[PDB]
């Protein structure tokens, strides 16, 4: 029927894969952020009246 | 990337 | 009432005008009186109820027993500088305002659009 | 007739203007690695971070994904993809502004606490949202903030949920402590638009 | 007169699989970054950040690190079937340490 | 203040192996394309087109 | 080895894009007068649209 | 027109 | 910090057998702050004699002259 | 290669 079970992505990976009962994808990901932030790059303790 | 039928779903 | 709460109400002297957001039928304007604007900023009208927004930071000292005293530990310099920076934060809140847009503009360099903060 | 004298109202207004805060911005690299295993059709949260007011982020992502071994060079195409969303904290917790010190009336309490999810009996399980956000699985008594999980359901409702076939994922906005991820299952993405999947229930 | 000595070593990169990222642990206004707070003294790394258990030990101090360090640092993570705690683990794929007891 | 969340997914392309292509199902003159018919309301996909 | 054939997924996606609505915008003058009596210090809503 | 003390009130 | 941590004394009430502490001078209080800064510089910078020189002063000593 | 926290260790 045209419903939730029909439109949700559900490819039959279990039949095209040689090894049974292990996760389909193993992934390594790396996130390289350049950040400008409202804080110093290293904070030294001190400066009581300041900020 | 345009206006899809049935509203947006990515 | 929503314009009044966001732009004309003094954030610390005056209670929010009621703003029911639901479907319910009202009878009479008891939730919708005609509002007064605040006076210009001067020496008196820009005064505040307190020297900072919170209770005020007090470094504890304890008190002698009668039994029934209060025991307080030795002050670390880390406790003492934390008390100073907490007081600076509460003074920034009093001076700058405490609507979420006023917090952003006072504690950070950022001018948020009004539209994205409702 | 005489000419009127000025009022001091403008100079009095000027004395009341607070100075701008001096912010001490800086630029640095916030690189991070993340490693995982997953199955097709699920929305996996692989990246999570907290942005401040006045941050700027530029993000480069490197990926290597390996498919576990196929039997044959099967003929169908298969895309991996990554989509990033911004979620303001005020969309996932109604008291976020009041937590930050906003008061509805003068002298209101503020003093809220970040909403919590407790780990269920046996700890959070493998392949749950807690696992994929990197909360340690199998540990009995821990709790974590609910706001990342609410942010996942809010992204799902607004960008991935089919507006007419699928019910909204629950999105509690209050302070209440949850126990277990029963309101926060891992969600499936919808199939591509085609002849059948772009059909509608009614004319 | 001197010896010259050449020392070889091998090192792996660091990545973690137990304990809670400090962003889930915030609970009060001053656990978030504020500019007026940036130069406070060293903060405690809590044991749960490296090895959570649900014991009272989790909220005890592992060691001390610069204020708001967790906005600057971002430790690398193992999340799925790759964790060495999984009953059918794939931890052959990586060199993350497994703590068997609280470091 | 915002979370940033990055969501991975994998999707396969779509292909079908049960049910009848709608060109075999035409039976009457107005089941074929006519220009005077092109702006009629939505048509029904019949179950046999996906699972006969 | 052989080279893979394409999928139709992009052409199927394109057939599902609805056309943009044609709006029929126009420009006109919506002038209005308003007359009232009021006292100082109140916020009076003189314009509403 | 700048950032007033005590928060915004017009 | 590297040392015990600087604690400004408060005393304690007797049961007899209390602890008596004098009034805090501002000079005592600023000395406690600068002592804490010194012990924090020692923790952060290191405490080998070359690390002390490099952290407390601008100076890059050769290794050879410090054995 | 700069001055590390906690003193030098290579």
């Amino acid at each position: 029927a045209l419903n939730q079970e029909f439109i949700e992505e559900n490819p039959p990976m279990k039949r095209v894969l040689a090894v049974q009962d292990e996760p389909q994808f193993i992934m390594d990901a790396f996130f390289d952020l350049k950040c400008v932030r409202p804080m110093p790059v290293y904070s030294v303790p001190g400066l009581i009246d300041h900020f | 990337a345009r206006s899809m039928r049935g509203g947006i779903r990515l | 009432n929503l314009i009044y709460n966001e732009w004309y109400r003094d954030e610390n002297l005056i209670n929010s005008a009621p703003l029911p957001l639901g479907d319910e039928e009202e009878t009479g304007l008891a939730n919708f009186p005609l509002r007064k604007r605040a006076k210009r900023h001067d020496y008196f009208t820009s005064a505040l109820p307190w020297p900072q927004k919170g209770e005020g930071v007090e470094i504890g000292l304890g008190v002698p027993p009668s039994e029934g005293g209060e025991v307080v530990d030795n002050l670390t310099i880390n406790s003492l500088r934390q008390a100073f920076q907490l007081q600076r934060l509460l003074e920034r809140d009093a001076r700058g305002g405490t609507r979420y847009i006023e917090i952003i503009r006072s504690h950070f360099g950022v001018i948020s659009p009004d539209a994205r903060v409702q | 007739f005489g000419r009127k004298v000025p009022s001091n109202a403008k100079s009095q207004h000027n004395f009341s203007v607070i100075p701008s805060a001096n912010i001490q911005r800086s630029v640095f690299n916030r690189s991070s690695g993340y490693k995982t295993t997953f199955d097709a059709g699920y929305l996996i949260p692989v990246f999570l971070d907290e942005a401040l007011p006045g941050d700027t982020f530029h993000l480069k992502t490197s990926v290597l994904a390996r498919l576990s071994t196929p039997v044959v060079p099967f003929m169908d195409n298969l895309r991996l993809d990554i989509q990033y969303f911004s979620v303001p904290y005020r969309l996932v917790w109604d008291n976020w502004q009041k937590f930050n010190g906003e008061q509805k009336n003068p002298g209101d309490s503020t003093d809220y606490l970040i909403p919590q999810i407790k780990a269920p009996a046996g700890g959070f399980p493998v392949g749950s949202l807690a696992d994929y956000f990197g909360v340690p699985t199998g540990v009995e008594n821990i709790s974590v903030s609910a706001l990342p999980f609410r942010a996942y359901n809010l992204i799902y409702n607004e960008w991935y949920r089919d507006e007419n076939l699928i019910n909204s994922a629950p999105l509690p906005l209050g302070d209440e402590e949850e126990t277990g991820l029963a309101n926060f299952p891992l969600r499936k993405r919808a199939k591509r638009h085609d002849y059948f999947t772009s059909a509608l229930p009614w004319p | 007169h001197c010896f010259v000595i050449g020392l070889v070593s091998v090192r792996a990169d660091l990545t973690y699989q137990q304990g809670i990222p400090r962003m889930f642990s915030r609970q009060t206004r001053f656990d978030f970054y504020w500019p007026a707070l940036a130069h406070l003294g060293e903060q405690a790394i809590l044991n749960k950040e490296i090895y959570a258990q649900g014991n009272a030990k989790d909220d005890e101090v592992f060691g001390y690190q610069e204020r708001y360090a967790e906005y600057r640092y971002r430790p690398s993570q193992i999340t799925g079937k790759l964790r060495s705690t999984d009953p059918q683990s794939l931890d052959v794929w990586h060199l993350a340490q497994r703590f068997d007891s609280l470091p």
